């Protein structure tokens, strides 16, 4: 009705537009990202727009040559974002290591894109929990700012890093900011609204995103609320960006007011800590971020962090959202189901491809929702 | 059929020995107090042997393969992992595993023998998430190597020192789970092993280069798997050495595994282990699997000799290097680790299908059998772009489906028939290439 988050959803609906256009403003380069582990702080350093793949939702034809079915529809469907030149504006791919299977999508796309220019696969430490893991993080982030530095031609300085990660950790504390307002009992905003914000944050100009984040801050306050929360949800799952999914979900009678997936919680969640080093303070901000179920061992401390959002949310019931063939989530699932309903949290599992007819989800969410109301 | 002289394996018995005597020294290992632990076949068990003779490893995979060749077993097992709540599409080894652990039940006999510790290498994303489950299920310490590194050819200093420096926690972990004293002697003398042993089975894969291959790839299932149960082994060590002697002779006397051996095959990834009569199969066709990038490095380790040919790495030693002290050997045990030809593609699927075009030429194949194998994910991975990239070479190459420990993804019928096309295939270009070139 009030339409405060329509720029949000613009910038979702039209991102290639947007990039596009951001190419003929600024001159600059755009970077396809993979994983939301790419320090994105040297790309903007480098006067580059990183822009995140993710998939269209839609039904596709064109990976099957290049990525075998038993893989996840994620993977197949950013990738068949490249192969159909959706991301033709962008010179650069780069992925930050995580998930093996998203290592295929990377692979791929150098391989085949023809547009791309330039590539650079950025080995982070899946073991973020060794003492080791941050020394070596240190030199990954050096090696890529001297390769960015290289093929640009243009000395990227420290004070040029601190102001990219100064932007970074500014759109990382709005977002927080914007998600403290759903801990209320009629949250001023909803799962589907932070959701366009977080996602839109991974391909946006940050200074362009964190003014509009500001706006958005300033209207809440006085900001009308008219729908009914309903029951209080938490998402869970690796990406979870399939925002006509969630408005389904708040439709039903209830409120998605905390999430652990990657198109939110898990990109932004902290800031970097103080620090003098730069490249020491970015390449920490990654390790010490939550961690993918593929950097979180010996201990799984995903599993106090999935909790502790929940208690702090108020969160009533958990919907994990799993990606068919997802590996990394699947290997944590069933321990990280007990955790949750062991605490008081009941769950409910839904399982996805790149497409799904939305009726037998409703009819899950509609049967979870009687559930709660009981015990 | 037979143009070539054939015999059977002199060594055959001992292979099958050792096999089945480490198997029994895991479940026997506390009768003399000694030390048992679980881990990858990638893990790095040198680690380990620095505690003492008597440190006997489970590694997972050749386990969850030796239950997958007992198909009742085998689905008991992956029916127990999936009443605890674990998806059916997970790594089949994995879920083999864990159920086994579950019902308590050790594929050659008794209970499953519980592990003092895990000590892991994680580069497959489930190698951690295997044994989280087993060291909670077990209530045992677990230690990960992340080797995550990237390709061999692409390291650094700090990507070594990395991986060194968390080699040299896990010593410290060892002595602190096992409660014994780490023996730097014990120690390099396994490095020193596992070096032999993995460069060894590499330099027999390259003697069947030749034709006619003096080993076919079944066969060589039981005598690569040594060095999947302990490559750091003196036992190990001196088997391959012993069988390399063997596998020189039946080259110096023209001996064939297949005696009517017409068409030499490169299949890949592991192959369905309640199948392997698809290879005797094959045969009756007068076709031999010269071996795969799997067979031949998922633990061969593998250098360019002076004539630009594959063969197996130089051992320091033979190259001036000394191994003397604890932090040159942790230091070289690394480098050595990291060269492994079947962690490339986890990086760059390209690396892998240079191996593939590579192993083609040199092992002179004349086509190629690729398992899309949806059993494992970390072995899978890109292997679409590898069967494009040998496509496009020229050389003929077919797929099939399947799932090396879950014969439910596994069609025994459909695939023979691909075979059976695919061999077809390879007479039809044999013909038109004489008509051509008269
Ligand atoms: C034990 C099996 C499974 C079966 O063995 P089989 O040979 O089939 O069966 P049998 O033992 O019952 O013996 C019967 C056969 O003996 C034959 N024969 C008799 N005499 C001789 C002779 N003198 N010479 C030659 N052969 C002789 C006779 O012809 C007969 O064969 P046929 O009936 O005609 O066809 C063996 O293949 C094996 O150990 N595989 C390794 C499994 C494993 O652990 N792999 C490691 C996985 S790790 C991994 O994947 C991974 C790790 C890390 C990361 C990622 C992944
Ligand atoms: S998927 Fe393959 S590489 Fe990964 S744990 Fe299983 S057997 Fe190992």
């Amino acid at each position: 009705s009030d339409g405060l988050f329509d720029q949000f959803k613009t910038w979702y609906e039209k991102r290639h537009d947007y990039a596009r256009d951001w190419k003929v403003r600024t001159g600059g380069q755009v970077v396809a990202t993979m994983c939301t582990y790419t320090p994105e702080e040297l790309l903007i350093a480098a006067g580059m727009l990183p822009v995140r793949v993710l998939g269209a939702h839609e039904p596709q034809n064109v990976t099957e040559p290049h990525i075998f079915g038993m893989f996840c529809p994620f993977c197949r469907d950013s990738l068949a974002q490249g192969l159909l030149g959706r991301f033709d504006y962008a010179e650069g791919v780069t992925l930050t290591q995580s998930c093996i299977q998203y290592r295929q999508t990377f692979g791929s796309w150098r391989l085949h894109v023809p547009t791309v220019k330039w590539d650079y696969y950025v080995p982070m430490p899946n073991e973020v929990q060794s003492p080791h893991a941050r020394k070596a993080h240190y030199e990954e982030v050096q090696a890529f700012r001297v390769f960015l530095q290289t093929l640009t031609g243009k000395e990227i300085t420290d004070a040029m890093l601190s102001d990219a990660l100064a932007v970074c950790d500014e759109n990382r504390r709005l977002l927080r900011e914007l998600y403290e307002y759903r801990k209320a009992a009629d949250p001023k905003v909803t799962g589907v609204e932070a959701l366009y914000a977080s996602l839109t944050a991974q391909f946006i100009d940050k200074r362009e995103h964190n003014e509009m984040l500001k706006k958005t801050l300033a209207a809440l306050p006085n900001r009308k609320v008219e729908r009914k929360t309903g029951a209080r949800f938490m998402t869970i799952g690796s990406e979870n960006d399939d925002i006509a999914f969630m408005g389904m979900v708040e439709s039903v009678g209830a409120t998605i007011v905390i999430d652990d997936q990657c198109s939110g919680s898990r990109y932004f969640w902290n800031a970097s800590k103080p620090e003098g080093d730069v490249i020491k303070a970015i390449a920490e901000r990654y390790c010490d971020r939550p961690a993918c179920p593929t950097k979180d061992y010996p201990a799984h401390t995903r599993f106090d962090h999935v909790l502790g959002m929940a208690k702090e949310y108020n969160v009533e019931g958990a919907i994990f959202l799993q990606q068919k063939f997802c590996d990394p989530h699947e290997g944590d699932y069933p321990d990280l189901k007990r955790h949750l309903e062991e605490n008081g949290i009941p769950t409910l599992f839904l399982e996805f491809d790149i497409t799904n007819p939305i009726g037998p989800f409703r009819i899950r969410i509609e049967a979870f929702l009687e559930t709660l109301s009981e015990e | 059929a037979n143009k070539y002289p054939t015999e059977q394996l002199k060594l055959w018995g001992k292979a099958k020995e050792l096999r089945e005597q480490y198997y029994m020294n895991y479940a026997r290992a506390k009768e003399k107090g000694g030390i048992r632990w679980s881990g990858s076949a990638w893990a790095l068990d040198a680690i380990p042997a620095g505690l003492g003779e008597d440190v006997y490893s489970l590694t997972g995979e050749p386990y969850a393969a030796a239950v997958a060749h007992d198909r009742k077993f085998a689905k008991e097992c992956m029916d127990a992992a999936e009443a605890y709540g674990f998806a059916r599409d997970l790594c089949s080894y994995m879920r083999i595993y864990w159920g086994g652990m579950h019902l308590n039940k050790y594929a050659f006999g008794g209970e499953f023998p519980k592990p003092d510790f895990v000590f892991q290498t994680q580069i497959c994303c489930s190698h951690s998430k295997w044994y989280q489950h087993v060291a909670k299920e077990e209530k045992i310490p677990e230690f990960y190597l992340d080797v995550g590194v990237g390709p061999y050819r692409d390291m650094t200093d700090a990507r070594l020192d990395y991986v060194a420096n968390q080699l040299h926690d896990g010593i410290a972990f060892v002595e602190k789970a096992s409660g014994r004293k780490f023996d730097d002697e014990l120690f390099i003398k396994a490095v020193k092993n596992e070096m032999r042993s993995t460069s060894r089975w590499a330099d027999i894969c390259a003697l069947n280069k030749v034709k006619p291959a003096p080993l076919d790839e079944k066969t060589m299932y039981s005598l690569y798997v040594l060095c999947t149960l302990s490559k750091s082994s003196q036992w190990c060590a001196d088997f391959m050495d012993e069988l390399y002697e063997e596998v020189k002779d039946r080259v110096a006397r023209g001996i064939a595994a297949v005696p009517n051996e017409a068409i030499r095959l490169m299949t890949d990834t592991q192959p369905p282990w309640s199948f392997l009569k698809i290879f005797r199969y094959l045969e009756t066709y007068g076709a031999v699997s010269i071996g795969s990038l799997y067979t031949f490095a998922l633990e061969g380790i593998w250098e360019d000799k002076p004539d630009g040919s594959w063969g197996g790495r130089t051992l320091p030693w033979d190259k001036g290097i000394e191994i003397n002290d604890r932090d040159t050997a942790v230091r070289l045990y690394a480098d050595w680790n990291l060269s492994k030809p079947q962690w490339q593609h986890f990086y760059d699927p390209t690396i892998k299908s240079d191996m593939m075009l590579r192993i083609i030429k040199e092992w002179q194949v004349d086509g190629v059998m690729l398992h899309l194998n949806r059993g494992c994910e970390g072995l899978s991975v890109g292997i679409m772009e590898n069967r494009l990239a040998i496509a496009k070479s020229g050389t003929p190459v077919m797929t099939f489906e399947g799932n090396m420990g879950d014969e439910r993804e596994f069609d025994e019928v459909r695939t023979q028939a691909r075979v059976d096309a695919f061999m077809e295939q390879l007479g039809v270009r044999r013909q038109a290439a004489s008509a051509w070139s008269h």
